[PDB]
RNA sequence: AAUAUUUAUGU
RNA sequence: GGCUGAGUAGCUCAAUGGUAGAGCAUACCGUUCAUAACGGUAUUGUCUGUGUUCGAUCCACAGCUCAGCCACCA
RNA sequence: CAGUCGCGUAAGCGGGGCAUAGGAUCACAAGAUACAAAAAGGAAAGAUCUUGGAUUUUUGGAAAAGCUACGCUAGGGAUAA
RNA sequence: CUGAAAAUUUCCAGUGUAAAAGGUAAUCGAUAAGAUAUAAUUGAAACACCUUUAUUUUUCUAUCGUAUUAUUAAACCUUAAAUUAAGGAACAAUUGUUAGAAGACAGUUUAUGCGGGGCACAGGCCCCAUAAAGAGUAAAUGGGUGUGUCUAAAAUGUUUGCAAUUUUUUAUAGUAUAUAUCAAAUCAUCUUUAUGCUAUUCAUAGACCUUGGGUACAGUAUAAAAAUUAUAUAUGUAUUAAUUUACAUAUAUUUUUUCUAAGAAAUUAGGUAAGAUUUUGUUUAUAGAG
RNA sequence: AACAAAGCACUUUGCAAAAAGACGAUAAGUCUAAGUAUUGAGUGUGAUUUCUGCCCGAUGCCGGCUGGUUAACGAAUUUUCUAAAUUGAAAAAAAAUUUGGUUUCAGAGGAACCCCCGGUUAAUGGCGGCCUUAGCGUGAGGGUCCUAAGGUAGCGAAAUGC
RNA sequence: UAGAUGUGCAUAGUUAAACCGAUCAUUAAAAUAAUGAAUAGUGUCUAAAGUUAGACCCGAAGCCUGGUGA
RNA sequence: AUUCUAUGAUUAGUGUGAACGAAAAUAGAGCAGCCUAUUAAAAUAAGUAAAAUGGCUUUAAAGCUGUUUGAAUAUUGUGGG
């Protein structure tokens, strides 16, 4: 369909990802979350 | 191409380490440097020849000497060759200057230092069969013998050459009847088409 | 390529006893189609099965097991 | 009918490679007599692509110049270090008082010339601007060629080798026939590994892998070239000449 | 010497 | 998610790296003593975009749309 | 309340949108947790947490077309002539 | 596209049937001429030779597939106590596996709702009225062009005449205050103190001009900067050991951020801060203008 | 008035071991038949006179490509876990490679049905329109669209007619 | 004589579960920070009951298997 | 050792569900061991164990089995579980 699912994998490389939809014809998501498994906000990038 | 069409091509052309022209020159010789012309005018095509056929298998076995070579357009010039032969008594200590090969008369025969008491050689409307000969027994070099699967190879390509033409004249012939064929339907035929 | 194939069998161990041609001389060793020597060898007397316990009165070893040899000619 | 996506690639199990330092015994042997700057080795690197994907455009600045087309030479002090370091760089009858006779002969290899600041005084003892003006290569403060660092005189006025994927293969010249070993391979190593990188950041869907690089002069046969640079006759080692 | 397209109408 | 075919003038159809055509449906003219037939001409131009090549209806990629079977179908 | 980020001089505000219209389990797939590990050391297959794909549209969630005037049984007159 | 040997690539023009690219100036002719190629012409692209690659085509090898032949020369099958027979024959037949396939046959489903049933139609959710001044409240009730959406937010610094903003560092005096200093915040103001130009004046070969020097004294500010780069080439002139150097032309550049309107365009929607607060329609008037 | 029926027509059957068809938890085998294409079986029609037209597109059947597709098979690939060894690490340590066992991925080529081409109507079946006309009507006629082809001969308020 | 022997339930809770334990679970480190969960059982009789069996009683048409009859 | 009854046990476990459903062990009834079998049998077991595939059983193991294939030689660590 015209809205896809994609994942943020984060780049602590704890495991933990965030999951949002967004249009395919939009650039891949990169956002500054916070990551509970280090308690600190780092950068999550999309995973594909 | 294939990986074994280029083999049977570059193995081929490896016949630098062979029978004809082949020795390992003494520790005495360190260069030399031979000056022909470029046409066969004159008796150029002994040198010539020697230089397509016998010196490049001389690099070979004895990578260690410089072998320049000048050309000169000036045909009936000096084809000589003067033969390093002396190391200054095998002596370590190497004369600085020394020219390369070039193709207009560039690099004339560098004169002898101290310790090079050098033996020339003249070759002018000779065959580079006799220019060889003096070649080796002057220099006293040690002819190499060719290893069993050395004289195996030769014997391998040798039948390639005959299935080789055997080839050539069958694909030529084919062709030959095919473009003759072609020729004479579209000399009958087209020549209607004309009109 | 592929971790399981089509199983197969590679025939039957057999001593020569007549020096069939085409196939190998007296005594000899080797691993023969069932049909050929179910059907023309045994029945004539040219061939043997070897069993385990011919292996032991000859004396030979399982390692002695040859091969077809169709350029032999009497 | 029937089409096929990637190029044709040869199984290289029997393909007999030669290291470095032997195939060059051989290559040397054929370019016997040939002028050693008009002889030019060459590389044809097989890499395993796609028909219809991109295809690389980069250049690289090899250790060593390999266009012959501008001959730089040198007026630097007479077996200083950089006298040896013009060689380095390229430099063909650089040093001192070695040219200023050929400038006197009347025939003159090189198409530039550098005269290093140090060297400058030696310039006018000669007195052979009379000659070197007519021929528009006398230097001077306008000439830029008057510098203290030569190396980045010599990156400047060369420039690059450009480098295009053809079909299924790149080629370029890598080195001169006057190259020693040690040149030589230095000079191709900038060459693989450039074209790795470009390969490497070109994409990730479908990267391209070098499958065979064959060597070969201009009147040389083009044979495979192994991994491996020491020579395999234990006798021989390597040897460096005209 | 044995060739052969098509041509309706006119208070 | 994976793979393949595809459409050219109003209408119906050709042209495969090289001119962009044919037929028809109106119209004008010519031919004929005259009419009908016949003949000539005229426009209405490669699904869209991009890229490769001296050069693209033609080859490559994306999309529109049509079509083949697929993938999922908890 | 704890953790740690943003904006703001500051107070303070922020756990999406001015409010009211998007379905689970099971199975499957991608991550984490270190619980158990069928003799024992591992593992498989399981368990907990997070997440995704549903005209599961009969939308508290079956993979499902008709005829009988040859018709049958149990009921209803809770619906007809 | 299993590999080997050989060969094969036409628009026009072009010597002629240019596979493409990279490298190269010579290559061959047994001793004398010549063919070849670089040049020259054509074309977008130019040739020998040496390398690695592209398309297509024969034979050979290799892999698959089809067909035929032989078989008391004892597979098996058929006639036949059943054979040195006849015919068929590695097929057929049978077993296992695999794919397709006849409602021929078997099991089961085909629902329920509905002012009887059949056909048709209906099944979640949102807003309004019916609804009787809390909430709730039905009907195959009345409204609706309702709805399984959309949305990641964006394209020596400091003005030159002098303690003037906020915060902070450090130091001195000082007993907590005071001054100076430093860093940051707010802001890209452009900075050659004259090397060019302008005027005038001496000389100077010169029949008005050539060549080189001086001079100018600046608030009515000034000739004393209204915008000053760096080159590549060609053509000159004058110059030097020297395309050395200085000028004058032109034409290709870059530099002074300094001249093709984004403050002329894009309907971007959440958190927070500040700012603006009737934006629509109506109506009065207004070149083309109804 | 239904069934059958003589007649008519179509499909099928070459008999070399089983003619086809039918029966046989399923075979040997039996009927067919001590028959042989003028035989047997199946299907529709239903003596005879006069006749039986058009369409092979759809459906079914038949024939056909060294074609496409193509399960099994299979060139080329690939993975889980574990034992031992090597390398690596040699800090609290994995990890990687080879071999053994174990367990996955994987598909160039490669059958029929099918796709594709042709044939067959006494095979299952199908057998239309809209304009114009010598004056109003009526269309010999003409033009046009569509289809595989457009209901022909005959019969006709019929057992068929609201 | 002596020793042992014979289902079970309760005596401690907590969590998905183990470790843990009058404490335990969640907080990717833990720590009264909060929230949730803690105190007599067992046997027998009488009676009423849940579940599975015919399961309060009577009643189909039909389905399958083995036999009977021309 | 086998057999019969009860508990273990509406358990482990399987299955979308509905439901199906062990064994160890314990108690009791009986109790008996052997190949020289108290009635006359083995030179210690090969197309077997086992594998792939199609099924049965079942928890995926073990066990049964059509088809195509196909091992080893004893605690001095051989084979099954
Ligand atoms: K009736
Ligand atoms: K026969
Ligand atoms: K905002
Ligand atoms: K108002
Ligand atoms: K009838
Ligand atoms: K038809
Ligand atoms: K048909
Ligand atoms: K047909
Ligand atoms: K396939
Ligand atoms: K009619
Ligand atoms: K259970
Ligand atoms: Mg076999
Ligand atoms: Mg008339
Ligand atoms: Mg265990
Ligand atoms: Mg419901
Ligand atoms: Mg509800
Ligand atoms: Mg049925
Ligand atoms: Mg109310
Ligand atoms: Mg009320
Ligand atoms: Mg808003
Ligand atoms: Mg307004
Ligand atoms: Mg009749
Ligand atoms: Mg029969
Ligand atoms: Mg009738
Ligand atoms: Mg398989
Ligand atoms: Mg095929
Ligand atoms: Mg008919
Ligand atoms: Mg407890
Ligand atoms: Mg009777
Ligand atoms: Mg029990
Ligand atoms: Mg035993
Ligand atoms: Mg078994
Ligand atoms: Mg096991
Ligand atoms: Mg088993
Ligand atoms: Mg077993």
């Amino acid at each position: 369909s015209r809205i896809i699912n994609v994942r943020l994998i984060s780049m602590a490389m704890t495991g933990y990802f965030y999951t949002f939809t967004r249009p395919r014809t939009s650039l891949p998501m990169s956002m500054l979350k916070y990551d509970p498994i280090v308690r600190r906000k780092v950068l999550f990038l999309e995973q594909k | 191409v294939g990986v074994i069409r280029r083999l049977n091509v570059v193995r081929e052309l490896l016949n630098i380490r062979a029978g004809p022209g082949a020795a390992l020159l003494p520790k005495e010789v360190t260069k030399v440097h031979m000056q022909f012309a470029h046409r066969i005018e004159e008796g150029h095509m002994g040198p010539r020849k020697f230089w397509r056929e016998n010196l490049p298998k001389l690099k070979y076995w004895n990578p260690a000497v410089p072998m320049v070579i000048n050309r000169t357009t000036d045909q009936k010039g000096p084809a000589v060759m003067t033969i390093y032969f002396r190391d200054d008594k095998d002596a370590k200590p190497s004369s600085t200057p020394f020219p390369t090969s070039s193709a207009d008369g560039s690099s004339p025969a560098p004169k002898p230092a101290q310790g090079e008491r050098i033996v020339t050689i003249d070759m002018k409307n000779r065959n580079s069969s006799v220019i060889l000969k003096e070649f080796l027994d002057k220099t006293g070099a040690v002819a190499v013998q060719p290893t069993a699967k050395d004289e195996e190879e030769f014997r391998e390509f040798e039948d390639l050459h005959r299935r080789s033409e055997i080839d050539r004249e069958r694909i030529r012939k084919m062709n030959d009847a095919k473009k003759r064929e072609k020729a004479m339907l579209a000399k009958a035929m087209s020549d209607a088409q004309s009109i | 390529a592929s971790h399981r194939m089509r199983l197969q069998d590679q025939g039957v161990v057999v001593r020569l006893l007549e020096d069939i041609p085409k196939f190998g001389r007296k005594h000899a060793i080797f691993r023969i189609e069932r049909g050929r020597m179910r059907n023309e060898w045994f029945p004539k007397n040219k061939a043997e099965y070897m069993t385990p316990a011919r292996f032991q009165e000859l004396g030979l070893t399982r390692d002695a097991i040859g091969e077809v040899d169709r350029s032999f000619v009497i | 009918k029937k089409q096929y996506k990637f190029f044709k690639s040869w199984d290289l199990t029997g393909q007999q490679q030669f290291s470095l330092c032997d195939a060059m015994r051989y290559l040397r042997a054929v370019e016997v007599g040939q002028p050693p700057l008009s002889v030019k080795y060459e590389v044809h690197v097989k890499l395993r692509t796609k028909k219809n994907g991109p295809v690389v455009r980069d250049r690289v600045r090899l250790p060593t110049p390999v266009k012959t087309d501008t001959r730089i030479a040198v007026i630097c002090p007479e077996g200083s270090a950089l006298q040896e370091e013009a060689k380095n760089l390229g430099a063909v009858m650089a040093g001192e008082e070695t040219l200023f006779e050929a400038i006197r002969s009347g025939n003159f290899p090189f198409n530039k010339l550098l005269c290093h600041t140090e060297s400058e005084g030696a310039l006018r003892k000669a007195n052979v601007g009379k000659l070197l003006g007519p021929k528009g290569l006398m230097p001077s403060g306008k000439t830029k060629t008057i510098t203290n660092n030569l190396e980045a005189t010599f990156r400047d006025m060369i420039g690059m080798d450009e480098y295009r994927e053809r079909n299924g293969v790149v080629r370029m010249a890598v080195g001169q026939l006057g190259f020693t070993p040690k040149q030589l391979a230095e000079n191709i190593r900038v060459f693989m590994a450039k074209i790795k990188s470009d390969i490497g950041k070109l994409d990730d869907t479908t990267p391209k892998m070098v499958e065979e690089v064959v060597l070969s002069t201009t009147h040389g046969p083009g044979m495979s070239l192994n991994a491996e640079f020491a020579p395999t006759d234990d006798k021989i080692k390597p040897e460096d000449l005209e």
